[PDB]
């Protein structure tokens, strides 16, 4: 009641909550450009 | 506008030598320097001489831990920036005259301020200030019509404070808003049938207390209760359905039903 | 071997090693013959810093087109110019003792003269 809540915080995730607060599986895909280059980047294709 | 003695200490200076570890701190900075590069990398600085940060338009962190320091209207000359941000729990006011000439600034941020007073019928013209961090404000007293007109604003806090008036007509153009929290009040006197035109809002805060539960104040609660039961969930992990009832006597909601 | 916090000139360092259009990198400095050029002719030459000058005498005009440069130290102690070109709009007083020997001064331009007022046997060596 009076001076007496909770001190941690929660998430409060709801169906009918606000579309725009849903958890998006944003990937950063990190290419880090390292010294350390492939010979196989592509397959050159294999037409027929 | 270049004046003279500005400067009392020397704190740049050592940042200058630990920086660009040049010669002397005599060496002006060259126009070269400043017309070549544009950007100044060094994150997490503690500089402490607050002048000579005006004709330095790369401002972006300024912790301000001065003890020699008494003077806040150095921040009086500043008619180009567009980016704000600053700590401090004791500052209380800053020099008027600045909200009519600029009209390019877009981003502020404030915490803990103690802003005692805001000019009345200045927000009207500045129709472009649209989001204002109102979190634990300080504001005492409000001049009439702060956010009548001004609906783009996202967070409304006005916890622990002790706004007993509310602004003239607001309620009118209130049909955009998001949220508005008017838990932890401590008026003293309202008018009737103010509270009842609240009817477009979307979560309300003034259950959980041992406040007043005399009718027909509870009416338009009870109201907002039952045309929004099933939305309206607490943070707290506790059940939904008795969370929210009036105070006082204790007795169930649902036989209450006011005569009259 | 390269040393660091060494030179504070770039520009004019760059310039210097460009414009001459070296045989290759693999030769050697020395000072003497680096320092054979006594007139500067590089476009918007800024340079500030010329204290402790006293290393390098041979120069005799430097040319500047720095209209920033304010300082009294580009005449405090260099007194072997003949020529001068300075656009100092603010210029309200002349250093004083400057006279003491020079003699190889043949032609200069002072615009801009605004002394109202002028001292005494300021010419009066001048023969």
């Amino acid at each position: 009641g009076f001076n007496c809540y909770f001190p941690l915080q929660s998430y409060g995730f709801q169906p009918t909550n606000g579309v725009g607060y849903q958890p998006y599986r944003v990937v950063v895909l990190s290419f880090e450009l390292l010294h350390a280059p492939a010979t196989v980047c592509g397959p050159k294709k294999s037409t027929n | 506008t270049p004046i003279k003695q500005i400067f009392p200490d020397d704190a740049f200076a050592e940042t200058i030598k630990a920086n660009l570890k040049k010669k002397s701190v005599t060496d002006a900075v060259t126009q070269n320097e400043l017309n070549s590069i544009d950007q100044i990398y060094a994150p997490d600085s503690d500089i402490k001489s607050v002048q000579g940060i005006q004709y330095l338009p790369n401002v972006r962190s300024l912790k301000l831990r001065s003890n020699k320091l008494h003077d806040i209207s150095a921040l009086k000359e500043l008619t180009n920036l567009t980016f704000l941000f600053l700590n401090l729990n004791q500052l209380q006011s800053l020099p008027n005259g600045v909200f009519d000439k600029l009209t390019n600034l877009k981003e502020l941020v404030l915490v803990e301020n103690q802003l005692q007073s805001l000019p009345d019928g200045v927000f009207d013209k500045l129709t472009n200030l649209t989001l204002l961090h109102l979190m634990v404000n300080q504001l005492q007293s409000l001049p009439k019509g702060v956010f009548d007109k001004l609906t783009n604003l996202t967070e409304l806090d006005l916890s622990y404070n002790q706004l007993q008036s509310l602004p003239e007509g607001v309620f009118d153009k209130l049909t955009q808003l998001k949220d508005l929290r008017l838990y932890q009040n401590q008026l003293k006197s309202v008018p009737d049938g103010v509270f009842d035109r609240l009817t477009s809002l979307q979560y309300i805060w003034l259950h959980d207390n041992p406040w007043d539960c005399t009718c027909p104040g509870i009416r338009y609660l009870s109201e907002w209760i039952n045309k929004h039961s099933g939305v309206v969930r607490s943070f707290i992990p506790l059940w939904a359905p008795d969370s929210a009832k009036c105070s006082g006597s204790g007795k169930p909601v649902r036989s209450i039903i006011c005569p009259t």
